[PDB]
């Protein structure tokens, strides 16, 4: 570290909607879980030519991703003073229906530094929570039990748009450098464009003169 | 507080300092002290055994402007032990007093007299210079005013550390604590160089190794230095003299303590009968000490026949007007490891 | 003025840590006068905080750490007010107090003069070829103040003066002498908005400590494109005379068509055919090797002299070797052909060395060659 | 092939026995002072003398030796002796020096 | 063909490129061995003869024992990284020493990773040394000498 | 505790209807299970679509909790007296068919203190019931037996309705 | 290595599992370990080329 | 260099950090250990070095042995445990004394929980002492002192 | 601190709340247990210490030995249980005596199950006793007395 | 804390194992309230260090005057009150 060394903790918060602008409730949890599992899948179909020979599969839906946790509440050691019912009733609440929207909250894991696949936080929706209770007291009190986790990613519509024009921007711009040709100031130009650019569109767009007007520290600029 | 009354706790929010104290019976050194001193004044000589005991002793907060304060500071946290404190124009008169004291540290203070007087063959001590405070000149004449004494040896250049202020630290005082650790931890034979100096003390100029290569014979001085991966090293282990024998502090260091522990193993043979059977008793008294030096391994040879030898009886060693006298003579030759200076790499294809 | 969130155009300078194989010099005249000492910049930051944004110096160092830098010294010799004429300029050069600061400092380890550029070169003759002469050789006598420095040197503008420099310079350090061509145009503007000519030397030395902690310092820093770099100052069909395969030579900085700038070269200054520092690769490992086995043997100065002392240095030295061979540093298939240690009482040395004190450690290695020119035969299957 | 060489040396082992004399206790004082492991260790020297004890002829040199056990006298009603006391010593090391 | 005995060796330890003066005396240190892991492999038609076939190859452990002393640096490392901190390495080289002190055999191991620190049991019926037990991990053994 | 230690047992019990108003019967479980499990589950469908290339999933139906036990029954034991056969008797009977409604009864699980979920009692309908015997008298009467039930979540509609107007208030 | 005939596997992601496995006091994480499987997608013009190779007019 | 016994030593017990001064004298103590568990990795083309990986820190357990004596606070804690109570921690220091029952080496375990109590057989053909056999499981170990 | 002597001891059975006084000498009583059952459990990052849970409590089983003698009502109980009958409990009180036969420990243990009974062999070169060996299981386990 | 911990040892024998008895578990309770984050150090000696000894933090005077000193230093955690933000633009 460096400053101190405070455990961190992982926390479980929930909301109402997916852009999280109304909060539900927030749960921390007692103890770490000392394994975290996430899971991509992505699914191709095989095309399928009755006068070409190419071997080429397309693109399928991708199932979104999971993660899986598993976490302990116990209340029998010593300093462990928070009922097991009551934070499996908040744990169980954060996952369930809401009564307004009629849809299963949307949940947020933070953990310290942990990053979830670029993200500080996992953005998704409980699809499955399993609850083993295996210590009761006399009178029937739990004092141990474990409850695995398992979600699937759901994020933001705000955050995806952003970064989708942010990495296919509708304008790019160029640096003209030594022995640069037009058209290799389109492809590279072109290289982050969702649809490329030919270099007399590249020449139109900038108002050249003619296909070598241009000199070494120039700027050109490039549209859709 | 320091007023106890009712039992139970009592709270304190002080900013006393607390060091360590460590114990080497071959590295007691005396520090030269201003007159002006309060602390000294009135007084033949100031024995300190900690930290602790000089806060008490002065009662004051630490200060960082008064030079005996930083040197017994830079002293004890790098492993000193107990010391003295006598007046620089009470030395001649009071050194001799102390029997355990074996190294003459010069806290700042020119000794220069003193040294001429008290470091002489046979008494047992070695003295501690400090470099000069200016910068080192390249004619390599930077040594001249230094005697040249097999007893002695000099450290530059002056440090600094974080609580530092106008006045530097002398080196005398961080290099005493260096013996202290080294005699405790490796023996006397191992040499007082390429070890850590502890604490934040770092050199005031930065010596290359062409500066050094100036003052490493004849009257040499011996640098402190930083290195890039190993921190401030004390880098030089040679006395005043240039000779086969004393050129380096372990040699001359190593006899030292070799003949104050021999005359306190065999002091019990004084105003006993000079005849033979005593001086049997006297051989074996010193052949068991030889043996156990040779067996820690601060004497060289293999075997201890190659390490040491001891003679002693008529017609040997004295004769019948030493015998008449009262005289008894003993010849002990031993031979003192040299360490390894210079390291030479050959590199080829 | 209670606490709260509020937006500052101040910097802060938090202390630095991390360490570098190759670090530069900046040797010239800064904006703003300062002491004797070496000032060590972390970023662009720490320049501005001691010089004025403005000069040659200001945007040699913008140069580097835009091209990959992260530390760097500079020394200044004055005050921009001070420059008269190359002569000059190598008198400030050969000053003593130079080799003594340089020396102390222990993390230099290139070194670099942005104010070669300044000074005209319209004319040819022999008193400019002898004052190039001059410069190159006052700059290796700075690099002779302790080991393992190497000086990144420019070129006279003129390709025939450049020819004429490196056929007649002689000297006993060419080993620790590098040289590019030509100058650069950099991205940056004057107040006329004219593009900075810079010395592509900055630039070179931010690619060479970058390339250490990628690649290695083994690897040839050649073939790495430049940035914030318009154009070469000439082209690339000027230097046919600069590359002499059994001579001295020159590295051209040189522009491809959709690689961009890129050097082009990884020799030394050293014309001896088989001499083994002809390449910067191969003399900058050697001093990397020697760094080392200095720092190691440090640790045994004034140790007994004895087999079980030499036994100590010669596992570590051969573990750490062989360490190096199996990341692909070293040439050979076998563990004996890329490395060997020598120390003995009779191996390396002998009984009269014990006794001066001595320690002798006898070290061989292999390097790698790098690859400069690539020959295809094609020829036809006969079947 | 048969190859045999020296191995490790044994520790020393030394008795020693005196009689019993009054206001002395030096011998017990020794061996009563071990504390846990803490102990002074003594040198010894045994030598062949002089008929007249003025003259040395040969020393047995014994180093770090410490007592390990000690025998009183035993009383028997019957006998004619005079009480005897030995002390064992266990040591380092034993040299020989010829005078 | 003269045989050499066990009971005179030395350790050194080194941290940082720098050796431990004070670690070198030790009780005993176990021996250290290399294993080529093989398979063996059946043919079809063969059934009279067997064929091994080789694989990586495996190092040993380094165990050492020796009585509570004063703290020294290799105590200060095996202490930093049982209780938490940032793992280390060390590099050790043993050697077995002949009458005058000149290793004849040694072996040195890179990355040396303190994994285990043991003690004995505290007896109040027993005469014994109480006696710390190491145990370290490498990464690889290579021997050096004219010996072995 | 607070007061005394007594041993809180297991209950079962049956109604006809899904508000509870009739009363069928209960059972207390001799000795109590030393393992309770609860199982959630709900299911997302992906979003396709032509034109956006968002990626989302919408909520589908999710099947009712499940509730899971073990319960052992003994009669060969000092102070078992009760038979196993009448204990599994009346244990089925409350999870058989009514013959009045044609339909399973609902059921209701209480034990001490212990919350499912926010509910001091998992009302739901028993799906599976699984009785081994594993040991018998000479005349065949059954001494060792143990039943695994698991029931599916059946809850009231009052109560749906409040808690549902509680939380989403009008 | 050959990934038969060619000195590279040409292809997409079909499936990435990552397991977290340890961690820091601030979470960290230390080690983790993914499980990478692909399906094979050439090019179309190295298709072409080896099929009027082996096949030729 | 000079090494400690091993039957010299106490140990004492905090409870609500109130030390009992009854529960200081024990026939035996086992040793006290820290293991670093550690798997090994193998690359693809590494076929003659290892590489060990670091992971978590496993703490021994304590064992203890004593005779019957007279009820102590020490014995009511294990009691109440073993007898279906709620469970509490204790704190133990160990320590090795010298001549001088000074503390050269010290060992403090952090909430030791009582698990196991067993006693010596009853036999009618032995010469012995009874003897109680506990055992505890604690969270963390830390050392101080000046020999180790 | 006075420790006890494991030679003298005496048990007793109740059989319906009735002892059994021709039931009290047996050759040898194995010793008494309670465990406490625990699983260590692992944080995410915490990497250092160790965390213990506690679960149910295990009680060992009582042993007993005893020579071949006239039928006895514990014999018979044992016959019962062990020949195919109703299984029925019994009720132990184990007692260590001092000099003055005053017991100054005791263990009782609850509903004591007969599960086992085992002879030695017949050894026609032997010279020795036939010895009788009981296994009994209980439900629980309670000490009274001054010492323990 | 430490004034309760400390009222244990009041009247007790004033010796070295009586000092290891309160260093131990000062030393304990100091790590677990860091190991919390309520002390600022990323090493366990920079959060805090107990000194009780004879020559540590006493002498042989204060050993006869029946005290018993005990040496603690601790470091502590600063709050952020203001937050400033520089915002540049990325020379690339």
């Amino acid at each position: 570290s460096l400053i101190e060394r405070g455990l961190s903790k992982l926390t479980l918060t929930a909301f109402k909607d997916r852009e999280g602008k109304i909060s539900v409730g927030s749960l921390q949890a007692m103890y770490n879980p000392d394994a975290i599992q996430l899971d991509y899948q992505t699914h191709y179909q095989q095309d399928e030519s009755v006068n070409h020979t190419r071997k080429s599969s397309h693109y399928v839906s991708s199932p979104p991703a999971g993660l899986s946790l598993v976490l302990l509440f116990d209340a029998s050691m010593p300093g462990n003073n928070i009922p097991v019912e009551t934070q499996l009733t908040t744990l169980k609440a954060l996952c369930a229906v809401d009564p307004s929207t009629h849809v299963p909250h949307f949940l947020k894991i933070k953990w310290g530094k942990m990053r979830w696949e670029n993200k500080s936080y996992f953005a998704g929706r409980a699809s499955g929570l399993t609850i083993n209770y295996t210590l009761f007291d006399r009178d029937a009190t739990p004092l141990r039990a474990s409850a695995t986790l398992s979600l699937v990613a759901d994020e933001s519509f705000v955050i995806q748009a952003t970064e989708q024009q942010l990495k296919s921007p509708p304008v790019t711009t160029v640096s003209v450098t030594d022995m640069l040709t037009l058209p290799l100031i389109a492809l590279g130009a072109g290289a982050s464009l969702a649809s490329g650019i030919d270099y007399l569109s590249l020449a139109w767009q900038n108002d050249l003169d003619n296909l070598d007007d241009f000199t070494p520290g120039q700027t050109l600029q490039a549209q859709e | 507080t320091t007023i106890t009354t009712y039992p139970g706790v009592y709270i304190e929010e002080d900013a006393s300092l607390s060091l360590s104290v460590s114990s080497s019976a071959t590295a007691v050194p005396v520090f030269a002290v201003a007159g002006d001193n309060p602390l000294i004044s009135g007084k033949p000589y100031i024995r300190i055994s900690n930290w602790l005991e000089y806060l008490t002793l002065k009662n004051e907060q630490f200060d960082p402007a008064n030079t005996l304060d930083i040197s017994l500071r830079a002293y004890f946290i790098n492993g000193g032990g107990y010391c003295y404190l006598v007046q620089t124009t009470d030395l001649e008169k009071q050194v001799p007093k102390l029997d355990d004291v074996t190294l003459l540290v010069a806290a700042g203070e020119n000794i220069t007299t003193a040294v001429s007087t008290l470091c002489k063959p046979g008494k047992g001590l070695f003295a501690i210079f400090d470099g000069p405070t200016t910068e080192l000149k390249s004619d390599g004449t930077s040594n001249s005013d230094y005697d040249p004494n097999p007893f002695a040896a000099v450290y530059y250049p002056w440090l600094t550390a974080d609580w530092t202020t106008t006045i530097d630290i002398p080196p005398s005082a961080a290099i005493a604590g260096v013996y202290c650790s080294v005699d405790s931890t490796r023996g006397v034979w191992k040499a007082p160089a390429n070890v850590p100096i502890q604490g934040g003390l770092q050199p005031k100029y930065p010596v290359t190794d062409d500066l050094q290569a100036q003052y490493n014979q004849g009257k040499a001085l011996n640098m402190i230095r930083t290195f890039p991966k190993s921190g401030t090293l004390v880098w030089g282990a040679r006395t005043l003299e240039d000779n086969d024998n004393w050129r380096y502090i372990p040699v001359r260091r190593l006899f030292n303590s070799a003949e104050r522990d021999i005359k306190n193993a065999m002091s019990f043979a004084v105003f006993e009968p000079n005849s033979q059977p005593t001086w049997e008793r006297v051989r074996s008294a010193v052949n068991n000490y030889l043996y156990s030096l040779w067996q820690q391994g601060g004497l060289a040879g293999n075997k201890p026949d190659d390490a040491y030898f001891v003679q002693i009886g008529k017609d040997i060693t004295m004769t019948d007007d030493d015998i008449k006298q009262g005289k008894m003579i003993i010849k002990i030759g031993m031979a003192a490891v040299r360490p390894a200076e210079f390291i030479i790499l050959q590199f080829t294809q | 003025t209670q606490p709260s969130v509020t937006i500052t155009e101040n910097l802060i300078f938090p202390k630095q840590n991390d360490s570098f194989i190759g670090i530069p010099v900046f040797i010239g005249y800064t904006s703003s006068p300062v002491d004797k000492t070496a000032i060590k910049l972390h970023s662009l930051a720490d320049f501005a905080r001691s010089f004025p944004e403005s000069g040659l110096m200001y945007y040699s160092v913008r140069h580097f750490f835009e091209n990959g830098g992260q530390q760097a010294y500079v020394l200044s010799l004055g005050t921009e007010q001070q420059l008269s004429d190359f002569s000059s300029l190598i008198t400030a050069l050969q000053q003593a107090w130079l080799a003594q600061t340089i020396a102390a400092e222990n993390d230099i380890t290139l070194i670099i003069t942005p104010d070669v550029i300044r000074f005209d070169q319209t004319e040819i003759s022999d008193t400019q070829r002898d004052l190039w002469l001059q410069l190159w050789q006052s700059v290796l006598n700075l690099c002779k103040s302790r080991r393992g420095i190497m000086g990144l040197l420019d070129a006279p503008d003129d390709p025939t003066l450049a020819a004429k420099c490196l056929q007649q310079f002689s000297s006993a350090d060419r080993q620790w002498g590098v040289v590019y061509w030509p100058l650069l145009k950099s991205a940056y503007q004057d107040n006329t908005q004219n593009p900075i000519v810079l010395s592509p030397t900055a630039a070179v030395a931010a690619v060479i400590q970058r390339n250490d902690n990628q690649q290695g310092v083994w690897t040839a820093p050649a073939n790495i494109a430049l940035s914030k770099v318009i154009s070469p100052v000439r082209a690339y069909i000027e230097a046919n005379a600069l590359f002499n395969p059994d001579g001295t030579s020159l590295n051209l900085v040189r522009s491809f068509p959709g690689k961009g700038i890129r050097i082009w070269g990884c020799r030394t200054l050293e014309n001896t055919h088989d001499s083994p520092w002809s390449y910067i690769q191969t003399r900058r490992l050697v001093s990397y090797i020697e760094a080392y086995m200095t720092q190691l043997g440090r640790a045994f100065v004034f140790e007994p002299n004895n087999a079980i002392t030499w036994m100590k240095f010669k596992g570590q030295a051969h573990n750490w070797l062989r360490q190096l061979w199996l990341k692909g540093g070293l040439r050979g298939t076998q563990e004996d052909q890329a490395f060997e240690v020598l120390l003995g009482v009779d191996e390396s040395m002998r009984e009269a060395d014990l006794r001066a004190g001595k320690m002798i450690i006898k070290i061989r290695l292999a390097v790698l060659i790098p690859a400069e020119f690539i020959e295809l035969n094609l020829t036809f299957d006969t079947r | 092939n048969y190859y045999k060489m020296p191995g490790q040396r044994q520790s020393i082992n030394i008795t020693l026995r005196k009689g019993v004399f009054p206001g002395d206790t030096k011998l017990f004082d020794w061996i009563n002072s071990i504390q846990l492991n803490q102990v002074e260790k003594k040198d010894i020297a045994i030598s062949l003398t002089n008929e007249a004890g003025t003259e040395i002829l040969m020393t047995w040199n014994v180093a770090n030796a410490f007592p390990t056990s000690f025998t009183s006298p035993s009383f028997d009603a019957t006998s004619n002796e005079i009480a005897v006391q030995e002390i064992a010593l266990t040591a380092d090391r034993v040299t020989i020096q010829a005078a | 063909y003269t045989p050499s005995v066990s009971h005179r060796f030395i350790a050194s330890f080194l941290f940082n490129n720098i050796p431990s003066p004070l670690d070198i005396a030790f009780q005993r240190i176990s021996g250290l061995s290399r294993e080529l892991q093989t398979t063996q492999y059946s043919q079809g038609g063969e059934n009279a003869r067997n064929v091994w076939l080789a694989e990586k190859i495996q190092h040993g452990s380094l165990h050492l024992e020796r009585g509570v002393m004063t703290v020294t640096p290799l105590t200060l490392m095996f202490d930093r990284v049982l209780r938490g901190e940032k793992a280390v390495y060390a590099d050790v080289v043993i050697m077995l020493l002949n009458e005058n002190s000149v290793p004849v055999a040694s072996w040195t191991l890179s990355n040396a990773l303190p994994v285990r620190w043991s003690t004995g049991d505290f007896d109040a019926n027993s005469n014994a040394v109480l006696v710390n037990s190491l145990e370290l991990r490498y990464q690889d053994m290579r021997w050096l000498g004219v010996k072995v």
